[PDB]
């Protein structure tokens, strides 16, 4: 039941074709009859987190099925780290299953697969579970336009076909000269499952120490940024200039690829100075923040929410910086 | 920044960054293989324009701290029993251009075995006639007392013929002298020649008459007293007086006289100060004067009143002109 025959099965299922209503008949019934609330005792927690999901789902509050999902939307993020806290309570595999199983055609398809990666790999219930790669299980976020359109169209004249994918841009960018990194499928699943593994959101109370993280944060993204300029390199290119919030970003961009549901993703001009976002934040308020962190690091100590300060002068003065960067 | 400088990891080093990212604005980003500006040299830093503006701005940041200061009250000021009854110059105050050469024989190439030739530079500079102050004063206490001299020159009105208030050209003076004289009781008359100012010092001795002068010691015995030039640091004498203009033009000689006993406490009245303690100290002493520098001008004078009520401070009307060739 628990076997990891039977979880990577569970997984395996709840994760295909992830658009639609499950195919499956053993989880549509648990779906149609589970109870997350009917006993309580499946938890660490008594139940606890299953109430607030149960709650948001049943007062019509969580996003819609079929619709753009993004981590850094606060939000949709909350949303999905409900699911996560549900699973991550779950004392057996049967209350994990389940779980997912009813979420699974409650929830927002994002939120659902976001919750349940993270789910897998942050309880020891998961030990053992091969999480199937991302690229084939929401293809759209790791497929051009132009390969996602000759795959509807071959599913539309009901015909199988193997379609070859091609760089973006033109050969007049020369940026695509070394577009094969940033968009190498396995880097990017590198990139999200890093953070799945150290999430900016983790707290302690969900079970363990994430050790270093903050160091490891700081480390992971200098190495893809040199490993980034080690291309450049490689193509006769300079090494990238660093942003700031008060220059142009010189190298505009355009995806030409689209959400499964939501659109296009947006292009990006070259040459465009940074604007304010509404409903994130002014451009001032990024140089504030850029200003404090400096503070901090010229100081030698991060000012406590009291005042007083933590040194940084010390091995684990990266790792804090990375907490607060 | 000095290495004095209690935190030179947060607070960097203005003023020695400003001099070389003014000197390399010919060249910012190492593209030209330009040598570094002017202002990268303080033999050349005060030839480029952008010096004075750079060093206003420098000024105006000290001067937020000096201006924040309670004003200095009629009993800071008082040099109780000591009252300046007039201030007066023998002769004109005129400044000129005359010719001054220095050689140029260490810039040109010689050797091996071929004899040099005499070659000399003739500069114009300004210069000014001499003249000496004299300065009543009323001892009314029953003993000789130590009294520092401070004299300044301060502008009556600005380029647009607009008047200044005390407050207003209090920043704007410079400094013609300081010294340490005992007054004996009673009412009388201090000299004192504009060729022993403690700001300024004697043009430079050449180095062709160094040579002489050397060699005329070593090469036979001759104990000459070389200790009669000056130091190099201060004013040059000839720059006492600022050019002023054909037509003439008025100021204000302002004349403060301060209880030298505790201006000079720990370091004597009678002992010798050198000829240039004013802005350049006393070689390998301390530092002879222990008033502010700029004593008394260097706090916001609000209430012209305060300054007016002291008798030992008292300026008069002097004017300088400019005689053309
Ligand atoms: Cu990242
Ligand atoms: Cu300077
Ligand atoms: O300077
Ligand atoms: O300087």
């Amino acid at each position: 039941a628990s076997s990891t025959a039977h979880k990577q099965q569970d997984i395996n299922h709840l994760l295909d074709k992830i658009y639609e209503d499950t195919k499956y008949p053993d989880l549509q019934e648990i779906a149609k009859n589970f109870n997350p609330l009917g006993d309580t005792s499946m938890y660490n927690d008594q139940g606890a987190a299953a109430e607030v999901l149960m709650k948001e789902l049943n007062d019509h509050r969580l996003l819609e099925q079929h619709h753009w999902y993004s981590l850094f939307n606060a939000r949709q993020r909350e949303e999905a780290l409900m699911l996560f806290a549900v699973l991550n309570q779950c004392k057996v595999w049967h209350c994990f299953r389940n779980n997912a199983a009813y979420f699974r055609e409650q929830m927002n398809e994002g939120e659902f697969v976001y919750a349940l990666y993270v789910g897998v790999i942050h309880s020891k219930l998961g030990d053992g579970i091969v999480l199937p790669p991302l690229y084939e299980i929401t293809p759209h976020m790791f497929t051009n336009s132009e390969v996602i359109d000759k795959a509807y169209s071959a599913k539309m004249t009901q015909k199988a076909g193997t379609f070859n994918v091609s760089f973006t841009g033109t050969k007049k960018n020369k940026e695509q000269r070394v577009a094969y990194f940033g968009e190498d499928i396995g880097m990017n699943i590198h990139h999200v499952t890093w953070h799945m593994d150290f999430p900016f959101w983790w707290q302690d109370s969900y079970g363990n120490h994430l050790d270093r993280k903050g160091e490891l944060f700081f480390w992971v993204h200098h190495q893809l940024t040199a490993r980034f300029d080690f291309e450049r390199l490689s193509n006769w290119l300079d090494p990238v200039d660093e942003l700031h919030w008060d220059r142009i970003i010189r190298e505009g961009f355009a995806p030409l690829t689209s959400y499964k549901y939501g659109g296009e993703f947006p292009v990006r001009p070259d040459n465009k100075h940074f604007e304010d976002v509404d409903g994130v934040a002014h451009v001032h308020d990024m140089e504030i923040t850029e200003n404090r962190i400096y503070e901090a690091i010229d100081h030698g100590y991060i000012t406590a929410t009291d005042g007083h300060t933590i040194d940084i002068r010390q091995p684990k003065g990266i790792e804090l910086l990375g907490d607060i960067i | 920044s000095s290495m004095y400088s209690p935190n030179a990891q947060y607070y960097g080093s203005l003023h020695n960054t400003a001099h070389v990212m003014l000197g390399r604005q010919g060249d910012p980003h190492g593209k030209f293989n330009l040598p570094p500006g002017v202002m990268e040299h303080f033999e050349t830093a005060t030839r480029d324009p952008s010096f004075f503006r750079l060093h206003k701005y420098m000024d105006n940041i000290f001067k937020k701290h000096t201006d924040s200061f309670p004003p200095y009250t009629h009993d800071d000021l008082e040099f109780a029993g000591m009252v300046v009854d007039g201030v007066a110059i023998d002769g004109e105050l005129t400044t000129f251009f005359d010719e001054f050469q220095y050689s140029l024989i260490n810039a040109v190439d010689s050797g091996e075995s071929i004899e040099d030739v005499e070659i000399n530079a003739r500069v114009h500079r300004l210069n000014h006639k001499e003249f000496t102050y004299k300065i009543t004063v009323s001892n009314s206490i029953g003993s000789d007392h130590l009294a520092t001299f401070r004299i300044f020159l301060c502008p009556i009105e600005d380029n647009n013929g607009i008047t200044l208030t005390l407050d207003k050209e209090r920043w704007l003076c410079i400094e013609l002298d300081k010294f340490f004289q005992k007054v004996p009781s009673g009412t009388h008359t201090i000299h004192r020649s504009s060729k022993d100012s403690s700001v300024t010092v004697p043009d430079m001795p050449s180095f062709h008459s160094l040579k002489e002068q050397a060699d005329n010691a070593v090469n036979g015995g001759s104990d000459l007293d070389l200790s009669a030039y000056e130091r190099s640091c201060g004013i040059p004498e000839r720059m006492l007086l600022p050019k002023s203009k054909p037509e003439g033009m008025e100021f204000n000689l302002f004349v403060a006289v301060t209880d030298g006993v505790k201006d000079t406490e720990g370091h004597n009245g009678d002992h010798d100060h050198g000829g240039t303690h004013a802005q350049c100290g006393v070689h390998g002493e301390a530092y002879p004067d222990n008033r502010p520098l700029g004593y008394p001008l260097e706090r916001r004078i609000p209430d012209e009143r305060v300054f007016d009520g002291v008798p030992n401070i008292k300026h008069v009307v002097v004017k300088i002109v400019h005689h053309p060739e």
